[PDB]
C-alpha cells in the first residue's frame, strides 16, 4: 500500500527507538550484575537495514496462512571495575534521556503526518 | 411328480403398502494417521532444556 510507504520510515524509527530504549533500560537495571557487558545497537545502521516476506499461498479456505516469527554491539568500557561490570551510569543516563527525547520527536512527526493526511480528507 | 389334483396349495401374503423415504450419510473414520487426509497442518514444537 502507498500509505505504508509514506509512514514506513517514521514507524521503523519509532520501533527502533523503543527497542533501543528497552536495551538501555536493561543496561541500567543490570548495572550491579558482576560480569554483565553493556550492550547497545547502532541506530542508523539498523534503520538502514529495516528500511531496505513471502506469505505462503492459500489454495482454499481450510489451508492455513503463513505464520510469522537486530544485532547488539558491546559498549566500549571507560573505567575498569573489579567485578567485570562495564555499565557506566553517566553515559547510559544521557543516552536514555536522548532516546526518550527522540521517541517523543518521532511521535510528534508521525502524528503531524497522520493529522495532515486527515485534514486533507475532512470535508 | 405328485400328479394332477393330488396336490393343493394356498398362499397368504403380508405386504408393505407404507411409503418410506430414507437418506443415509456415512463418514469414513480418520482417527488413524495412515488413512487420514489433510488439507492444512500447523505443528509448533518447542523444547527449552535447562
Amino acid at each position: 500500500d502507498r500509505l505504508d510507504a509514506a509512514l514506513r520510515f517514521q514507524q521503523e524509527a519509532l520501533n527502533l527507538r523503543a527497542q533501543r530504549q528497552e536495551i538501555l533500560a536493561a543496561n541500567i537495571a543490570n548495572a550491579d550484575t558482576p560480569g554483565y557487558q553493556a550492550r547497545d545497537i547502532d541506530f542508523a545502521s539498523e534503520l538502514k537495514k529495516v528500511m531496505v516476506g513471502v506469505a505462503l499461498t492459500l489454495t482454499s479456505s481450510h489451508h492455513i496462512p503463513a505464520q510469522a516469527v537486530v544485532d547488539l554491539l558491546y559498549r566500549v568500557p571507560d573505567q575498569p571495575s573489579l567485578d567485570g561490570n562495564t555499565v557506566d551510569m553517566d553515559r547510559e543516563r544521557t543516552q536514555f534521556a536522548d532516546n526518550s527525547l527522540k521517541y517523543q520527536m518521532g511521535l510528534t512527526v508521525l502524528g503531524s503526518q497522520l493529522k495532515g493526511m486527515m485534514n486533507v480528507l475532512q470535508g | 411328480i405328485v400328479g394332477n389334483g393330488n396336490v393343493h396349495a394356498q398362499v397368504t401374503a403380508q405386504l408393505d403398502f407404507a411409503n418410506k423415504e430414507q437418506t443415509e450419510e456415512h463418514y469414513s473414520p480418520n482417527g488413524d494417521a495412515s488413512k487420514a487426509t489433510l488439507r492444512s497442518r500447523q505443528l509448533n514444537i518447542s523444547e527449552q532444556v535447562g
